[PDB]
């Protein structure tokens, strides 16, 4: 397994170099927003990002080591968390706003135009503010985003008893080693290293929460025929089960 | 399944 | 800020001392299960447990420092996560079963009795198996449960900073336990990460369970206590 | 007058 033999510094380089591009929305400023048109812009954007996410996942060390069935499951579990952590990262330098794309920077009042969205917008804004106060570094961000990919679906590998996916866990341990290496090299004390590692990982629980609320919100928009979803988005949504 | 296809390409 | 003064060992003794009692189901072993009947037992149980959880929360160091308002908020956010991590812990020693109560130990098949529940049972069993795999210790368990209480609504201030100070102390305590157990530094950081990543999965299960409980409430399969309806309503 | 409010004040 290549991944396992990477050094910290090599782990960081692969992840940094695998980063996807920042895409643009189809925002058209000649027109006012509706619930329907806002949902349209956001899902059109998500849909295009997914194609880049799949390519990025393939470049996360150890990911290509799994069966297609396993890769499919992980991305199905993590895709919205991953779009969200990316969004909150892009938004860090824009206190009060969410940078969905460079041409689509929205404040919570604009989020109100979609029924049930503002509550999630508020959680996203708060997460961005938390990253800003913690002074999250890009090297640390890429590590968390990979941990999300490898972790979120891991305890749903049911055979229905949990399969031992030591490979994934071995990779997750390497990313832990890398986060710690980055913090040490950043000058943090031993106690500060474990404290920060904890603060960063606890945020992932909040990102999971936001993902579950956004998935429910997206399912609601579909069941109200607010926006046509791409077949990919329909399949990713369907992976989660909502009623 | 679309994802399955995209993961091969 | 007395919680800030506590030593690692004193934090562990405090949390161990604060552990709630293990409650019994009303279940009668001779009588067979229904869907309204299964939900009745589970929810009757949860509701009695809730009263003890509140006493426990009050003994989690730093919790009583917060406004009554913030205390209400943390418990409304965390309560189902806390019941689930307790459940998972009780079941660690019963592979393939969930020890809801000593007289109510359910196999995954017994979860098919309630519409939509088997999927959550599967996740709970997988967590139990993961704890078993890691050989999770009681001392580690009580630290994790307190982390759930204080973390699960901290993003939903002098208050904020206090909570994060306390969370850092519980982190110091976990690491203390692992170093006392003989783990290398590298192994300590790895185990800490493994444990906190599991909280992500417990958050996920709570979310799903909350939408499942709401679906039962509507369908009128089971009458819920006022307190439960209130704890359920805060999630909407 | 949430029940949880009363419970926290009373224990
Ligand atoms: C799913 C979603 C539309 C797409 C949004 C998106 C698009 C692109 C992106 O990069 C990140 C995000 C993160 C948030 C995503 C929204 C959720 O908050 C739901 O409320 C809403 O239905
Ligand atoms: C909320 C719940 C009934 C009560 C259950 C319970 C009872 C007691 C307990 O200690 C822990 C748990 C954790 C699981 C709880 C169920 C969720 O999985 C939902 O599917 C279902 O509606
Ligand atoms: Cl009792």
């Amino acid at each position: 397994s290549l991944a396992l033999s990477l050094t910290a510094d090599q782990m960081v380089s692969a992840l940094l170099d695998a980063e996807p591009p920042i895409l643009y929305s189809e925002y058209d400023p000649t027109r006012p927003f509706s619930e329907a048109s806002m949902m349209g812009l956001l899902t059109n954007l998500a849909d295009r990002e997914l194609v880049h996410m799949i390519n990025w996942a393939k470049r996360v060390p150890g990911f290509v080591d799994l069966t297609l069935h396993d890769q499919v499951h992980l991305l199905e579990c993590a895709w919205l968390e991953i779009l969200m952590i990316g969004l909150v990262w892009r938004s860090m330098e824009h206190p009060g706003k969410l940078l969905f794309a460079p041409n689509l920077l929205l404040d919570r009042n604009q989020g109100k135009c979609v029924e049930g969205m503002v509550e999630i917008f508020d959680m996203l804004l708060a997460t961005s503010s938390r990253f800003r106060m913690m002074n999250l570094q890009g090297e640390e961000f890429v590590c968390l985003k990979s941990i999300i990919l490898l972790n979120s679906g891991v305890y749903t590998f049911l055979s229905k008893s949990l399969e031992e996916k030591d490979h994934i866990h071995r990779v997750l341990d390497k990313i832990t080693d890398t986060l710690i290496h980055l913090m040490a090299k950043a000058g943090l004390t031993l106690q500060q290293q474990h404290q920060r590692l904890a603060q960063l990982l606890l945020i992932l629980s909040h990102i999971r929460h936001m993902s579950n609320k956004g998935m429910e919100h997206l399912y609601s928009m579909k069941c109200k025929n607010v926006v046509p979803l791409s077949d990919l988005l329909l399949e990713m949504l369907d992976a989660h089960r909502l009623h | 399944k679309i994802l399955h296809r995209l993961l091969q390409d």
